[PDB]
């Protein structure tokens, strides 16, 4: 019943600033310390800030001291991370976490990309399907920046047999990936298959119906 | 600053067996060590605190041991759903620090890939590029050879492979190989073939199409 939901991640220029938010629910927020932990592209985890339950004590590692400020609003049940003087090494997925020493609940994460490059939304192309039984179909999600994109099928209702591949960085400096699913081949003419692509940094949403 | 080190980048086990993951702190941390499980595409989930305590809802098959500097996470009765990265973390002092993670991998029986090929969509060619996608679905083990032939000419350098993590339910991999051509090069040839070699196949399987048909 404990939930932590982060928001605010974006692409930001080197030297810029960004404020992340974390909305807590399902526990007495004011009775716990709260923390932020980030995960870099190499998948290492780095603790970056802790605040006491009442907000009076805060703790930071040397890598972010004076650039990052953790704060909370107990009336609103929200935690914040104010980030400034952003550096290339700050690029990461940032996790809201409950408690100040070990972390018994984690949020879903919000992503920061520190970059002077421009954001670009993806182009989405069908991967058309079609003995028988099992057909394969999917979507090619091409030429976006930065990561990540999220891909669902039929607005999250089709999950069985879905494989969304890791993005690959192309020479153009843009990312590409495919998402595929295997379905019963007998349903292709009646059952509808739509891939839903969300690229938050460019505020682009694309739904592609994939037809035989 | 107190560090924690995980020397095993990977650990492999089979369903029903056990696996142990080590974690070494650079100085005495008492029992102030936690373990986390991170399944593909998910945030970390808490498993163990104070070296050996299990949260409510964590099965008893997850155990932790150690005090001082040497800590061990042991997963007994391993399930396919345990495919994940496992991290230790010390909290005897700030700064709080994490190990680099150990990926627990699941051995299973051989499963041949199901192979599919997808021509470039008409939508895509309109912009001067052609992506041809070959899909290898639900196979094990990871080793797989994919060869692109264009009018029987072997391609090399102009394709990229991406692989999923082992599936939480059946422990298989899936892989995409994407051949990227200029539209002008794509229109210069007819037969596009993806050939797949794998332990589960008696001999290589080929999926192909003729551009324009």
């Amino acid at each position: 019943e404990v939930k932590l939901e982060e928001s605010g991640g974006d692409l930001v220029k080197p030297g810029g600033s960004l404020k992340l938010s974390c909305a807590a629910s399902g526990f007495t927020f004011s009775s716990y310390g709260m923390s932020w932990v980030r995960q870099t592209p190499d998948k290492r985890l780095e603790w970056v800030a802790t605040i006491s339950s009442g907000g009076s004590y805060t703790y930071y590692p040397d890598s972010v001291k004076g650039r990052f400020t953790i704060s909370r609003d107990n009336a609103k049940n929200t935690l914040y991370l104010q980030m400034s003087s952003l550096k290339s090494e700050d690029t990461a997925m940032y996790y809201c976490a409950r408690r100040g020493f070990y972390f018994d609940y984690w949020g879903q994460g919000t992503t920061l990309t520190v970059s002077s490059a421009s954001t670009k939304g993806p182009s989405v192309f069908p991967l058309a399907p079609s003995s028988g039984g099992t057909a394969a179909l999917g979507c090619l999600v091409k030429d976006y920046f930065p990561e990540p994109v999220t891909v669902s099928w039929n607005s999250g209702a089709l999950t069985s047999g879905v494989h969304t591949f890791p993005a690959v960085l192309q020479s153009s400096g843009l990312y590409s990936l495919s998402s595929v699913v295997t379905v019963p081949s007998s349903s292709l003419g009646t059952q509808t298959y739509i891939c839903n692509v969300n690229h938050k940094p460019s505020n682009t949403k694309v739904d592609k119906k994939v037809e035989p | 600053e107190t560090t924690v080190t995980q020397s095993q980048k990977f650990m492999s086990t089979s369903v029903g067996d056990r696996v142990s993951v080590t974690c070494k702190a650079s100085q005495n941390v008492g029992t102030n060590v936690a373990w986390y499980q991170q399944k593909p595409g998910q945030s970390p989930k808490a498993l163990i605190y104070s070296a050996s305590y299990r949260y409510s809802g964590v099965p008893d098959r997850f155990t932790g041991s150690g005090s001082g500097t040497d800590f061990t996470l042991t997963i007994s009765n391993v399930q396919s759903e345990d495919l994940a990265e496992y991290f230790c973390q010390q909290y005897n002092s700030y700064p709080l620090t994490f190990g680099q993670g150990t990926k627990v991998e699941i051995k299973r029986t051989v499963a041949a890939p199901s192979v599919f090929i997808f021509p470039p969509s008409d939508s895509q060619l309109k912009s001067g590029t052609a992506s041809v996608v070959c899909l290898l679905n639900n196979f094990y083990p990871r080793e797989a050879k994919v060869q692109w032939k264009v009018d029987n000419a072997l391609q090399s350098g102009n394709s990229q492979e991406s692989v999923t993590e082992q599936d939480s339910k059946d422990s298989t991999y899936s892989l995409s190989s994407t051949l990227t051509l200029s539209k002008a090069d794509y229109e210069k040839h007819k037969v596009y073939a993806c050939e797949v070699t794998h332990q589960g196949l008696s001999s290589p399987v080929t999926k192909s199409f003729n551009r324009g048909e």
